[PDB]
């Protein structure tokens, strides 16, 4: 009854809510000015003290050294080399060659080191966030889920059950076979706690020359650094088919960043607390040197789940939509005779939305009839199948 | 504003309006603990004080920033305009939130520390496709078929328009959507309406233009592409005609399939990415469907899959019709001898025909559109 | 306002005082192609007629276009042989009506105008709705690409109007039939090669700017050459 | 536009009623047939909602204005039969024969007589005029004068039938106006008005009891001390009268239990023993009576029927913990849950970020090293020789061996499996705290349990010993589920004694006073005496403020009587730094609700004043005090808090807004939002040393959360700075006190909906005793690591006779709907329907199938879940 003056006593209150933010102060919204009441932090000191007795120490690259005397080589970027020192109060150690350093702008003094360069391009694969993918809902790899963590978490997990008995863990494995390659990476990728990293090696492709490799480089250089590191890549097709060139130099830039990866983990003081899976389209025509033993230790694949898997499946893609209570899923893996369970919840939906085409709420064994027939033989006529069948 | 969102009732008991005086006396609280802190405790005025101080503070020449690393204790490295970076301080006044490597920052003109960041005038890229308004009328003026149409109707607009009816059934909406059919059916102009309906976020561009002369950029700009598209709003971006990118091949293209095959790998990969797929949901539309990379075709990544028919000629007069509403025509129209002249004639040899009668009409300035100027126009532009 | 230079003392960086370019003009001087206008026309005559029809008309008569309710066309297009006035007649066509005059040859040294890195060429889309009267031309595999690239563009997508362009090629049975959607294209024109009376007053035309001798007989040379082109 | 010929309306529609003057006076017949012409014409054309254009509703309020208050207003005698048509043809439009004001006169063409809906029966839409009544002349007709004439006589009977009218006229919304002719109606004195609408309730229909509940619990969430008092047992009793269910009462009702009486509680719960039909429901109803809003219960239950009904105590007492148990032992052995520790391989990119590593060193580290033990192996981690980090620095930090002792405990967390069989070999060892956190976990392990454990077992081998200090920490403990008198007689001596050391005579107030809730203030009558006795003769540290002030508003909790006013209050009137004791149990008694009133003093009484080192310790506690009040708010106070103490203290403070306006969202709740929980990074990515950065270093939430992006930055960055040689306790400390087990994590004072089971008393001391500093390292051990033991935390289950089916589930969000269409939309989050037996779920309410038809609960979170398929 009391509608006007509910909406007044409403709104103008609202509007006063307003007006005493204003005599706080959020207006002036800045071009990077704190939140107006909370930046009175840096007021007088830190102010006078960020700045007064605070000075640059500008960034520093070293070159060399010498014992006894502290008679350090500097580098910088734009200015010249100097013959240099250090300051007193930091440890006459950590200077050594190779490193960044900090040095004042007047003095040109050493003050402290600072981390390896960075490329932050190289910095846009911390994926650093673990989605929501279970392997409870992946079956059928009954053999294969084993198979992987196994080779993926055991020794991370108990880095002892494999080493009182003096043996060391394998480290290398690949997918091949929509048959879930990629799920079954991300079902591994969210369980696990270690730094994970992955790389679309598509996104490798330059226009200069070598940079790629320098990249690929750098990426090794901060997995050493890190401590327990597991790294994943995506159809590396792209990153190289083989050396089969001839005559005409071409897809050179290419096979240059293969073998500069190739090395990146045979002989030589290798890796460590370091292993990987990658994944292929078709591997019939990738390179022989990846399949090299201690590169490329497991072989597990994905194949057509069979229909226990399927019926599995048919559970897992159906059992959050409103359904006929009493179907006789054998049937629908009965004909279901290539298929990837992908295409399972695409049966699914096709279903759910002739349900809700006209009026109902719960599935009928029709609308199955209806999303497989369509599905499987109308859709058949591409289908994308056979090519990879034969993986050519 | 943005209070409490708990208005539920929007009726008329004492739930809202408790709600409202509570609120009420909770800010007339906030008000006067602001007010009596300057009542005995001005100590400045705090307006334009805290705010005077800040630009005494910060440098009167506002250096441009260029973010490139990060370290929060409030001071990390910038660099120059020609990259003489160095190792300056930061302050409590920059929010320090939005620190991105890349960004317009503002810095100190003597210890170039940061005075502060810019916003992006952005983009001399995004613009291209930044769809700028409603191009073209409803759906009701295609007609034809509206069946399929209305299947897209379904998987696209439905949707958004109906974000329980999916739920009430419990299932997200499909993935993918595509078209393809021959030279001239309703692939593009049925975007155009599908846009007209909409009120989300919307982009075109041509795959054609994915190749450039250079090498391995196209992929990265397919890249950001995406991540920008993704970035926004409710939106559905589109492509017309991939397999142009399938089928010829520009000698100014530096390499030949050798980025070709990586360019719309990573592409397909882009729409199955393990990551946060995001709101995003996409159509197709291609005329040599057959003959393209049937890897993007995989479920999952294309869910609707959609044919064009030819059109039949009872439909035929319909868009006759279309095209022949709101023209001037002459009385002789007896558009039935005309329809069956190109048995197998497409929806835009409707307009042909008709645009091409009225500049004849034009050239001898009449109004009304004669049976014999027909003729003639089913002559010219039909017989090379 | 942007593109405005600008003086500013320098101890202190006050911006002090205010001093540049049309980027587009900057182009048409790297361009500087045959300016010209009607009356330099050898035997062009109905050519001139249709053009006109296409071109001019949808600018002053936005009415007319819907008076008669027809949907208004958007491109043209040419064939003929080496230099007969394809471009001749576009010059003065565009001449005729102030439109901003401009072409693209895909080329570079003109690209660092329009995009930093340009990646495609649409970008010129930013100026083309910026000085609404004008055209752009395309000459003669890549072309055709670009052609795509600017029709299927400004196709109800780009509402804006004044947006005229026109390819340049010969043997039109030799490009791709993404140029022969029977709606994607408006409608092309014959150029024939110079009979009789186009190379007699082809001749006059390019005769009035020289000092002759008394008594000329453009007939008999006009008798002589058979057709060789419009050069 | 036509107008005319056709237009009937001006001329028989116009002359008539302009000629009603003209036909009304001496003329009979004229009048009355013509003017149920009229009626019919204005009831015929007009209820078909097809054109409000009405020929008459558009064209008869022209002159029938004026003409029509000269029929019913000037006339007077509006005879029997000539009136039922001027109050049906003058009433429909009435409301558009005015103007907008209608509030005040929907009474001179209805209120002369009440027509006898009769021009309804095929219209949906003076209910208005009756509220205005109720609410206008009812109220100046009886504010202070409860009985009087007719204005009440006939009105109160006028609403019960308008009353009966609301879930009688359409069925609609209009429904939902009962509550809005009961309520506003004898604004206080709702008693007399739903004891009469109640009886109709239980008669009208069964279907409709839900809407209105959910709408009457909203109106008392927050409310009025009388209306709190009254409109609750008057909307308590609909599945005890309205309904047969009556499954309703114990989660529902015990917001009657502290504030309306506390004996109407037990007379209920007498209620409940009462119709013990069958064995589900009151299992259901008893279950949350002993472990999960209350206490003094396990003892209730075992008179002369104990076979298997009434032998339900010893289940709720003690069995049902132990099902938990077993739950812990074999699910959290199932899903994920191992024996235990990874945490320090997580920080192992902390030696390559940015230079060189192995650089932090920290001693204080070892507080958190107890903490590696202590809450990553809460929740059934049970370990063997894994307590190295609690037997090494156990063995040694005196004060660290308690802590050492104390992580114990949170290793066999609520455990009442093997506390006297893991602590024998580390009891007899005589190192006060390593004795003193083993027999304080004498009381740890056995918490909730209150068994034969430790009533003067485990712990009373450590108070023959006055080592003196915690003995009555494990001890009354154990008894916090308890309110046994014989453990008050058995400790009472303890403050009674007076000891010349502090140490344990100060939180002995919070010892006794936890285990009780009621009367008998001979607690308080002692403890005020002992304060004015030493309490008195200081203005110095506040060990007497931060522990002998609590264990007063710990005994006179939850009761919004205002009685203890005049009697504590006057108690502890004293000088300022002990009237720092004075208004605590004032405002310790209004949990969950809104009382304004209350909170405009706790911003009146002592704003800033300038505060020169004058009172910052009682508006410090003040603040504390404003941190209750918004603790269980309906969702209306929870951002009402967040904005104003971050716009006025945190923004504008001298020692309260820089050093205590943070503590509000530590004691408000566990939750998990970008509102107030990345609000704090914002005073703590800023330590700001400049005030005791140990009040900005001063995570005590639960529920799991991904924040370690930012805290894993901050210690990156700590590498150089962010020193750690007290800080080093605080990192790790805070890194596991949220994480401790990926459970056991609901213990917000949000249960059935929002219904308290506390929770408060245990933990009340820690939040309330870090202030400000001297006990980061020293006197904080005690209450740093198992200060509070109340924990009940998963409610997704089946529970039945068998545990035969796994579930029916499908968790969703929490509920917004409030008057909608039938039926009334649950929830959004349909998606997930699975059957699984997981955790709780912070904003969740879980929606069931599979035709069990949930004749258990309907709205208890162990879900019994009774069924029948009688739906073939
Ligand atoms: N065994 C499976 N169980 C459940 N879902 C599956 C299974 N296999 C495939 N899917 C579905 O397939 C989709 C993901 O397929 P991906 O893992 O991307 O395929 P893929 O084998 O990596 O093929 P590419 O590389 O994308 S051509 C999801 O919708 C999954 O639900
Ligand atoms: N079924 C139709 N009904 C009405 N107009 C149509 C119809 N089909 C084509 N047209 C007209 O002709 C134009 C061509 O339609 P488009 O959407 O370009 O077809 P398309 O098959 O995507 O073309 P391509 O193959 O990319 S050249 C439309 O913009 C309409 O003007
Ligand atoms: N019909 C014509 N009338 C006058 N001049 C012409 C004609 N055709 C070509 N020219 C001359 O040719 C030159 C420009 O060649 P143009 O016709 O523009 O080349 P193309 O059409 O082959 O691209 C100018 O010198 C111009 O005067
Ligand atoms: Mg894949
Ligand atoms: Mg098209």
């Amino acid at each position: 009854t009391y509608s006007r003056q509910i909406k007044q006593v409403e709104d103008d209150i609202q509007q006063l809510l307003k007006k005493i933010n204003e005599l706080t102060g959020i207006k002036e919204s800045d071009t990077g000015l704190a939140p107006p009441a909370l930046w009175d932090l840096a007021a007088d000191k830190q102010t006078l003290q960020s700045e007064q007795p605070l000075q640059v120490a500008r960034c520093t690259k070293i070159i060399n050294a010498d014992s006894e005397d502290p008679k350090y080589i500097i580098n910088v970027k734009q200015f010249a080399k100097f013959v240099v020192d250090l300051s007193d109060q930091v440890a006459p150690t950590d200077i050594e060659e190779g490193m960044r350093v900090g040095v004042d702008r007047n003095k040109y003094q050493i003050h402290i080191p600072l981390p390896p360069k960075i490329d932050p391009t190289v910095t846009m694969m911390q994926v650093e966030e673990k989605p929501d993918v279970t392997y409870s809902d992946v079956g059928g790899c009954k053999e294969q889920i084993e198979k992987l963590r196994e080779v993926v978490e055991t020794p991370l997990l108990h880095p002892e059950r494999f080493v009182n008995l003096g043996i060391e863990p394998p480290k290398g494995v690949l997918l091949f076979g929509g048959t879930g390659k990629t799920l079954c990476a991300r079902a591994v990728a969210n369980r696990t706690d270690a730094c994970f990293i992955r790389v679309i090696g598509s996104e490798l492709v330059q226009k200069y020359v070598g940079e790629g490799a320098r990249m690929v480089r750098e990426l090794f250089e901060m997995a050493r650094t890190k401590k327990a590191c597991l790294i994943f890549f995506d159809e590396i097709d792209a990153i190289g088919g083989a050396r089969f060139d001839d005559g005409a130099g071409g897809d050179n830039e290419v096979q240059r960043t293969m073998l500069e990866l190739i090395n990146q983990l045979d002989g030589f003081d290798p890796r460590g607390n370091i292993k990987v899976l990658m994944a292929t389209n078709r591997p019939d025509t990738l390179d022989p040197a990846l399949m090299r033993p201690g590169r490329l230790d497991r072989k597990i694949e994905f194949s057509l789940p069979d229909l226990e898997g399927r019926t599995h499946i048919f559970k897992i893609h159906a059992r959050s939509m409103s359904v006929e209570r009493d179907i006789r899923f054998e049937l629908l893996a009965r004909l279901c005779p290539n298929s990837t369970g992908a295409e399972i919840r695409s049966v699914c939906t096709e279903a759910g939305m002739f349900a809700i085409r006209a009026r109902r709420k719960i599935a009928t064994e029709k609308d199955f009839l209806e999303a497989v027939n369509k599905v499987i033989k109308s859709y058949a006529k591409f289908s994308a199948t056979p090519r990879y069948m034969t993986y050519n | 504003a943005s209070k409490l969102p708990l208005v539920t009732p929007h009726t008329q008991c004492r739930l809202k309006l408790l709600k409202l005086e509570r609120i009420k006396d909770y800010l007339l609280m906030e008000e006067e603990f602001i007010r009596n802190q300057e009542q005995m405790k001005p100590l400045e005025e705090k307006q334009e004080e805290e705010r005077s101080k800040v630009d005494d503070l910060r440098g009167t020449p506002m250096s441009v920033g260029t973010l490139e690393e990060i370290i929060d204790d409030n001071h990390a490295i910038v660099s120059t305009s020609v990259g003489s970076e160095h190792y300056v301080s930061i302050l409590s006044f920059v929010d320090k939130d939005l620190l991105e490597p890349g960004c317009s920052v503002l810095l100190n003109h003597k210890v170039h520390a940061v005075i502060g960041v810019l916003m992006d005038d952005t983009d001399p890229l995004v613009t291209v496709m930044k769809v700028e308004k409603a191009p073209q009328e409803t759906y009701a003026d295609i007609g034809g078929l509206d069946n399929q149409i209305q299947e897209i109707k379904e998987s696209v607009e439905l949707p958004l328009t109906h974000p329980e009816y999916y739920e009430e059934m419990g299932i997200k909406p499909p993935k993918g959507v595509i078209l393809y059919g021959p030279p001239g059916t309703g692939k593009t102009l049925l975007a155009k309406a599908v846009a007209n309906q909409t009120s989300a976020t919307f982009l075109r561009v041509v795959g054609s233009e994915l190749i450039q002369k250079y090498l391995g950029d196209g992929p990265k700009l397919v890249r950001e592409l995406f991540r920008v598209a993704e970035e926004h709003a409710p939106s559905i971006v589109f492509i017309d005609e991939i397999d142009a990118i399938g089928t010829k091949r520009y000698d100014s293209n530096s390499g030949g399939e050798r980025e070709i095959q990586r360019t719309m790998l990573e592409l397909l990969n882009q729409l199955d990415g393990f990551d946060s797929r995001g709101d995003v949901k996409v159509i197709m539309a291609t005329n040599r469907i057959e003959t393209l990379d049937p890897a993007l075709i995989r479920p999952g990544r294309i869910d609707r899959k959609i044919e064009f028919p030819l059109p039949d000629e009872k439909t035929k007069k319909r868009i006759f019709q279309i095209h022949t509403s709101r023209m001037t025509l002459a009385d002789d129209v007896t558009l039935d001898d005309l329809i069956m002249a190109k048995d197998d004639l497409s929806g835009a040899d409707i307009k042909a025909i008709c645009t091409e009668a009225g500049l004849m009409a034009l050239r001898e300035r009449r109004m009304k559109v004669t049976n014999e100027d027909f003729k003639k126009s089913k002559e010219n532009v039909l017989y090379k | 306002t942007p593109n405005c230079r600008v003086a500013l003392r320098n101890d202190s960086y006050t911006l002090h005082k205010i001093l540049k370019v049309d980027p587009l003009v900057s182009l048409m001087m790297v361009e500087k192609v045959p300016d010209s206008t009607y009356e330099m026309i050898g035997g062009l005559d109905k050519q001139i007629k249709e053009i006109k029809e296409v071109i001019e008309l949808p600018v002053k008569h936005p009415e007319l276009f819907e008076a008669l309710g027809i949907a208004q066309p958007k491109g043209v297009l040419l064939y003929g042989p080496p230099g007969t006035g394809k471009t001749l007649l576009a010059r003065a066509v565009a001449h005729h009506t102030d439109c901003t005059f401009i072409r693209v040859s895909g080329s570079e040294l003109v690209q660092k105008f329009i995009g930093e890195g340009a990646r495609m060429v649409r970008e010129l889309f930013v100026m083309a709705r910026e000085h609404a009267p004008s055209i752009i031309f395309m000459d003669e595999s890549e072309v055709q690409r670009t052609m795509l690239e600017l029709l299927n563009q400004l196709d109800g997508f780009e509402a804006t109007k004044n947006i005229k362009v026109i390819m340049a090629t010969n043997r039109i049975d030799i490009l791709d039939s993404a140029l022969l959607r029977p709606g994607r294209i408006d409608r092309k024109i014959e150029f024939p090669p110079p009979n009789e009376e186009a190379r007699l007053d082809i001749l006059k035309i390019h005769s009035r700017k020289m000092n002759l001798t008394r008594g000329i007989n453009l007939r008999k040379i006009a008798e002589l050459m058979p057709g060789a082109s419009g050069a | 536009m036509e107008e005319g010929g056709r237009d009937k309306a001006p001329v028989q529609p116009q002359q008539s009623p302009a000629a009603a003057p003209g036909g009304t006076d001496e003329k009979p017949s004229g009048k009355e047939r013509r003017d149920a012409g009229d009626k019919d014409k204005e009831q015929e054309l007009s209820e078909e909602d097809k054109q409000l254009q009405d020929e008459l509703e558009m064209l008869v309020e022209r002159l029938g204005e004026k003409d029509t208050s000269l029929y019913r207003p000037a006339l007077e005698e509006l005879r029997r039969q000539i009136r039922s048509s001027t109050t049906s043809m003058t009433s429909v439009p009435k409301p558009l024969k005015f103007l907008r004001p209608h509030y005040g006169k929907l009474k001179e063409i209805y209120e002369n007589m009440a027509p006898g809906k009769r021009f309804a029966a095929d219209i949906i839409s003076a209910m208005t005029m009756s509220g205005e009544r109720e609410c206008l002349k009812y109220r100046l007709v009886g504010s202070q004068e409860e009985l009087a004439s007719w204005g009440h006589e006939y009105v109160r009977h006028l609403a019960g039938e308008v009353a009966k009218e609301w879930q009688e006229l359409d069925d609609a919304e209009k429904v939902q106006r009962e509550p809005l002719l009961t309520l506003v109606k004898e604004i206080v004195p709702y008693n007399m008005a739903h004891n009469a609408e109640h009886e109709a309730c239980d008669l009208l229909m069964e279907i409709e009891q839900v809407d209105m509940l959910e709408k009457d619990i909203d109106e008392n969430a927050y409310a009025k001390v009388c209306l709190y008092l009254t409109s609750c047992v008057n909307y308590v009793p609909e599945p005890e009268n309205s309904a047969l269910l009556r499954c309703a009462l114990g989660v529902f009702r015990k917001f009657s239990r502290f504030p309306e009486a506390l004996r109407l509680a037990l007379m209920l719960n007498d209620m409940e023993l009462v119709e013990d039909i069958f064995t589900s429901c009151k299992d259901v109803v008893v279950q949350k009576q002993m472990a999960f809003m209350l206490g003094r219960h396990g003892v209730f239950l075992e008179l002369s029927e104990d076979v298997e009904e009434y032998e339900d105590l010893t289940e709720i007492m003690s069995n049902v913990q132990l099902n938990s148990n077993f739950l812990a032992l074999a699910r959290e052995l199932d899903i994920m849950e191992p024996k235990v520790d990874d945490i320090y391989k997580t920080h192992l990119e902390n030696n390559r970020f940015g230079g060189s590593g192995s650089q932090v060193d920290s001693a204080r580290m070892n507080l958190a090293s107890s903490f590696v033990n202590g809450f990553v192996n809460a929740a059934f981690g049970q370990d063997k020789l894994l307590t190295d980090d609690g037997n090494k620095w156990l063995y040694k930090k005196d004060h660290g061996m308690l802590s050492a002792a104390a992580s114990l405990g949170m290793i066999l967390l609520w455990d009442v499996d093997g506390g006297l069989t893991q602590i024998d070999k580390y009891l007899y060892s005589s190192e006060d705290y390593i004795k003193s956190g083993a027999l304080l976990a004498c009381g740890i392990v056995n918490s909730g349990v209150r068994n034969e454990c430790d009533p003067a077992l485990a712990l009373l081998s450590d108070y023959v010993l006055h080592m003196r200090l915690g003995s009555i920490f494990g001890l009354g403990l154990a008894y916090a589920g308890s309110n046994r008198e014989d453990v008050l007689t058995l400790l009472l001596p303890v403050m009674g004694d007076s000891k010349s050391s502090m140490e344990v005579a100060g939180v002995t107030a919070l010892a006794c006073g936890m285990i009780a809730v009621g009367s008998c203030n001979g607690d308080v009558t002692s403890t005020i005496l002992q304060t004015i006795m030493e309490k008195s003769e200081t203005e110095l540290k506040d060990t007497y403020a931060r522990w002998l002030p609590l264990g007063l508003g710990l005994n006179h909790l939850g009761k919004g009587e205002a009685i203890e006013a005049i009697l504590a209050a006057l108690e502890v009137v004293s000088e300022p730094f002990r009237s720092f004791a004075n208004t605590l149990v004032d405002v310790c008694a209004y949990a969950g609700s809104g009382n304004v009133l209350k909170v405009q003093q706790l911003l009146h009484i002592c704003s800033e004043h300038f505060d020169s080192k004058e009172k910052e310790e009682d508006k410090d506690k003040k603040e504390k005090k404003d941190k209750d009040k918004k603790e269980a708010p309906a969702d209306m106070g929870a951002h009402q808090g967040v904005a104003v103490l971050g716009i006025a203290l945190i923004a504008m403070g001298e020692e309260i807004g820089a050093e205590m306006a943070l503590r509000t969202f530590g004691h408000l709740l566990r939750y998990g939002e970008p509102t107030l929980r990345r609000a704090v990074p914002l005073a703590l990515a800023l330590i700001s040393v400049s005030n005791p950065r140990l009040n900005i270093l001063d995570s005590h939430d639960a529920d799991p959360e991904v924040s370690y992006n930012s805290i894993f930055a901050m210690g990156m960055v700590g590498s150089g700075t962010n020193n750690a040689r007290l800080a080093a306790m605080l990192r790790q400390l805070a890194q596991y006190h949220a994480k401790d087990p990926n459970n056991l994590f609901m213990v917000r004072l949000a249960q059935g909906l929002t219904h308290l089971g506390k929770g408060t008393l245990t933990l009340c001391p820690y939040h309330s005793d870090r202030q400000l500093m001297s006990q980061v390292a020293v006197a904080g051990l005690l209450t740093v690591l198992v200060s509070f033991l109340d924990v009940r935390i998963i409610l997704g289950k089946s529970h039945y006779v068998l545990y035969g089916l796994v579930a029916a589930m499908q968790p969703r969000m929490l509920v917004t709907f409030d008057e909608e269409l039938r039926p009334l939309p649950v929830s959004v989050r349909v998606g997930q329907a699975v059957d699984v037996v997981g955790q709780a779920g912070k904003p969740k309410t879980i929606t069931g199938f599979q035709t069990h038809t949930t004749p258990v609960l309907l709205a208890g979170e162990r879900a019994e879940l009774a069924t029948e398929e009688f739906l073939p």
